[PDB]
């Protein structure tokens, strides 16, 4: 299909061929990011910092939760029609 | 079976529709959340497989727990309570910055986003190797490494009551498309006058039955037994550049070498293809210089004429001839000279369009 | 009022002139420096608002002080003096590397450079959240987050006697340009023969009165109530592509789908636009396949003919018709096929210029 | 202005519009990077490292100081003409 | 003298051949490896010059030794044995991730790869300053800094018995090419009607005897006494854009300003070149506005007519005239309008090719 | 060569020239990355982690060693012909 002879007359050569494999994704596995650490062995020494951390997180987490709910609330079982 | 309320939703890409249904099929049921929420509360490790018999294993990761467990807790009765809090606060702000960077407003569509496992690295504590071992990846061969790094995650649940994010991943495996051959192309410069040219072709192309295609090597690894790509790599090639690769030398463009050199020679099929006008070529066997016929542009060096050749100071033994003796330049139709810098392209296109608008008035008056 | 010595300076861009005057208006007076120098000497925190009544607050940041205060000082009577010095030396070299990276020779024009607050992150101790809280940013809503990350700094003073750098920042606020509407465009593939095409238009365009413009979404965040950009996003669009978006289908270019698929369907205005030659379409309500007329290229599915449609295995309820029934392909002027790979562009332009130079000799001889 | 009907005949649709807001910078605030840390509670244990740090910094800081002086020395009050 | 078995090897680029021979000339002899292996075993520092009299110095670096020596060993009798192991394990996994990232499958050709010293930073313990001091670089002037950061390494040996990698570096020094002058170009907008244009030229160009060339400033630092580039920066320029820079104004393309402004003025040779149709220009000396003749496109302001000019609110004293009084627009051949966005280029090229294929049928019928 | 006058009529000026210096690499110096740390003062407390580290490294190091051997085994002294 590729004409190596005519290409070689203008300085182009093939220096390797290979088969082509693509990654396809299958099966599933749930991964959970636990954002709140276990601090019990710190005896209330991080209470202010943890509360502030939690407050910063809410600004980030609420829009994502809302975006996910906006989609799944439009997904009903078939017989609702 | 589920149905999407398309009139209610109004607008959505195919990608958003399929990810939305996938979100319904893969999200945890409402009380698995309450169970998961309770399992998370009672754990204290950085990474932990949460197994509740009946339900599938859920891999839980806590991004600052190793620091708390290894650095803060052992100092608990040697540093002040204020200092302990200040130490953890610095980690939490740095961790929040990563959560914000990944899950904040720069994430355009959380429903259809696919986050690479490496982009999750900091959210998972700064390293992903232990996650991959818990999922069964050993790190023992390079292919498993490539597959493990091809994992992508989707968000399936965000808990604002207990602050956790549930993601679903899928395992990559290799899908061989036996009809596609990937080809690496490589060029040598040749001289026309005092100008040093080379033919402009892509570094990688693919053949696929009748088709020659472009090939994006960005997502590929060239393993010894095949090209492994984590994404589709094939893309269309214009018919003209396909004709070039099919032997139409006049369809191939060319440009001048950058700097002051090309690749003036190359070893291919045990022969040396060399621009011997631009570098010293010499037969080592006989001690005699190898001159390039001046109406030829390249020299094809094989053992029928020179078993051991010296080329730019490097001594190479060559095999029997696999490339014909060079033909005269006048027997080669060379293609158009081009530049690939974008401003040069734009300036020459603007000129061509202007020349074409002139031509647009002249051929009706005479005809 | 100040004047620039333009004959003395000789050469300067508008950007350098305005930043130079700005440098004069915003740099601290000569003895505020001596005051600042003395305040810096007597402090020992990582971040500190330096308030001298009369003068404005100056935010002072020390990039390794938290490490000294939290890690080295509490170890002062448990580790050797050599070890303490070795520990700090490693931090100082890593901090110097960042100062060098940001303020070294890779900074082309220190007078007119604007350094993003995030690029200053390491110079400020590895995190910017505490700086932003001291300036009044709470982190409580996403817009304040975007604005806080849009802060840019200019250098106004470099002290080589006491080793400090004074920067001036300004606060970003949102400027709504009510006449500009940003539009997100999204395409579906269609079939001509065995070729699968789609129309090439930008992902985002802007309308502005008479004008259609290009839109650079790089610096933008698509908030629910508006597009927030930290930089100008509007850029010119060629008249031909504007004509395409104004309804001239012959002006719109097209290309072949990459890999083996497009987006074969899309939900828009409660309807499904689908390439039903390329995927299985089926009316769920009646159970009957939906065939695409072969001289049509797309199917526009609405509830007047099918209230609940299945499309590539996904079941979607649709609303009343908002898109006319497909017309025959012969009633659509399709535009030119193109490739967007840069080498394909260059090869086809070189050919076109060569064909045009031939044509440049023929039309005078006959005329 | 944009013709959605003719675009839909060749598979192009609009899937969202929004108003356009750009950030403009106003007011001012001075920020100072204090390069030299307070080391007094380390009792001369970092003297060699600090002196070396200072020496590395000078190579970086002097050209910037010089570039800033090169501009402001050409900026005089109006009456100098 | 050595010879390459080209028939055995079959295929190789010039780059691979020369690096392969270089590999033979620079790799350590077989028993220097056994010596090096034994020296490495008995050392315990993060960085160490290994001197065996007779042989050259070899710089040995251990990427986690400072952490072991400074953080783990002093804790040896205060933390449990398990905890010590857990602490080091985290460092080893993070270090392995970097080794994998740099030396794993993403490294296409280990024989001819040249790894920048900065890319080795993490493999060398997270900072390169101590390595550079041991090699003789002081950090005392910016040029030595640039040269030190231009070091590239080649792999010459990988020991799987004792787990070490031998690299060979070379020292960069400056090679002045006295015939090449680098030029920075800078434009101001001008008005044609209600359209605001500027001429499209590169930011940097190079002159080289007869040639004007493109210039890639990516790898360059613009020092006060010369442009220092760590790589070749020169690249071809199309003849048409060269003609533009040689004075053919019709060869220069132009485009509309982005957003709503250009650079409406610039100080050059002590004069102000200004688009005074687009901004307020005013003579400070006399207090009188400076109007732009409407058949002129720019104003060239010098002290013969206005010693101190105000331009967009900035007051600039100018020198004697170095640019002629503006000529009428009708005495300037303007070049073609263009767009540089790639989709606009593709759409206009597709149209031009289509118009050219029409034209390809008409000029034989009449002729 | 560059025509500043005609360029100035269409708003283009030169705002600086400089000589051109390129970096050329010369001489040589060997650098060795010691992948295995000295752990003797840790008294067998990291034995499991070190062994696992070594195992992960082998997957990476062996292909490079093999690639280097594939080249140098084709490089012989001149007289082998
Ligand atoms: C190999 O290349 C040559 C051109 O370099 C091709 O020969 C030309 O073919 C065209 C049309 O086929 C003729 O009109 C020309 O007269 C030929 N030119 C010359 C110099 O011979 C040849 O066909 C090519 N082979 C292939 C398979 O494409
Ligand atoms: C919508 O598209 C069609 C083409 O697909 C336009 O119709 C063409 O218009 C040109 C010039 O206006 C005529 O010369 C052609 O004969 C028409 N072609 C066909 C197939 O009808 C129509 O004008 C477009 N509408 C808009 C607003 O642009
Ligand atoms: C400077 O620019 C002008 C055009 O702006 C050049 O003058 C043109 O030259 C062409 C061919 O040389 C003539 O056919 C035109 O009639 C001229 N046009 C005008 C408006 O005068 C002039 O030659 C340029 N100078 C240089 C060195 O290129
Ligand atoms: C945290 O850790 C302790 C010890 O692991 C565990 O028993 C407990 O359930 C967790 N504590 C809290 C308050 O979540
Ligand atoms: C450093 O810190 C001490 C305690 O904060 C402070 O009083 C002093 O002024 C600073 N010392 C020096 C030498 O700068
Ligand atoms: C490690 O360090 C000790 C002390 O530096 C040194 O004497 C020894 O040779 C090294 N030990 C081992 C087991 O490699």
């Amino acid at each position: 299909q590729i004409h190596w002879g005519n290409l070689s007359k203008i300085g182009v050569v093939g220096i390797g061929s290979a088969s082509y494999k693509v990654m396809t994704r299958s099966s599933h596995q749930s991964l959970v990011i636990k954002l709140m650490p276990n601090i019990t062995l710190l005896n209330n020494c991080t209470r202010v910092e943890i509360a502030e951390y939690r407050r910063l997180l809410r600004t980030v987490l609420e829009p994502i939760r809302d975006a996910l709910n906006a989609m799944t609330q439009n997904i009903r079982p078939v017989q609702s029609v | 079976g589920v149905v999407l309320a398309g009139a209610a939703l109004g607008v959505a890409t195919a990608a958003q529709i399929t990810a939305g249904i996938a979100l319904h099929q893969s999200m945890l049921n409402s009380q698995a959340i309450d169970n998961l929420r309770a399992s998370l509360e009672t754990t204290n490790q950085a990474i932990e497989a949460i197994r509740q018999a009946g339900q599938e294993m859920i891999l839980a990761v806590q991004g600052v727990q190793d620091y708390i467990n290894n650095e803060l807790i052992p100092s608990m009765n040697q540093l002040s309570c204020d200092l302990i809090g200040q130490k953890l606060g610095l980690k939490l702000l740095r961790y929040y910055t990563e959560i914000l960077s990944l899950f904040g407003p720069s994430l355009r569509d959380p429903i259809s986003a696919e986050i690479s496992i490496q982009a999750l690295s900091y959210a998972l504590g700064g390293d992903i190797n232990k996650v991959l071992e818990k999922l069964g990846y050993s790190g023992g061969d390079l292919l498993g490494i490539l597959e493990s790094r091809g994992i992508k995650a989707r968000i399936t649940h965000v808990d604002t009551e207990s602050y956790f994010i549930v993601l679903s991943i899928a395992y990559p495996t290799l899908s061989e498309i036996k009809g596609v051959i990937v080809h690496r192309l490589e060029g040598v410069s040749y001289n026309i006058g005092s100008q040093e040219w080379y033919t402009t072709v892509p570094k990688y192309v693919a053949t696929q039955g009748y088709l020659i295609s472009n090939f994006d090597e960005s997502s590929c690894t060239f393993m010894p037994e095949g090209t492994v790509c984590s994404q589709n790599a094939l893309y269309p090639m214009s018919p003209l550049l396909q004709e070039c690769l099919r032997g139409s030398t006049k369809s191939c463009a060319r440009t001048l070498v950058s700097g002051s050199f090309g690749n003036r020679f190359i070893l291919s099929q045990g022969n040396l293809i060399a621009n011997c006008a631009s570098i010293l070529c010499k037969c080592y066997t006989t001690g005699t210089i190898i001159n390039q016929d001046p109406d030829k542009i390249l020299t094809y060096i094989a053992a029928d004429h020179c078993p051991v050749v010296e080329v730019n100071g490097v001594t190479i033994q060559v095999g029997s001839r696999r490339y014909p003796d060079a033909v005269y330049l006048h027997r080669i139709d060379l293609g158009p000279p081009i530049s690939l810098e974008r401003l040069d392209v734009g300036t020459n296109l603007g000129n061509a369009i202007a020349k074409l608008e002139d031509a647009k008035e002249l051929l009706e008056s005479s005809d």
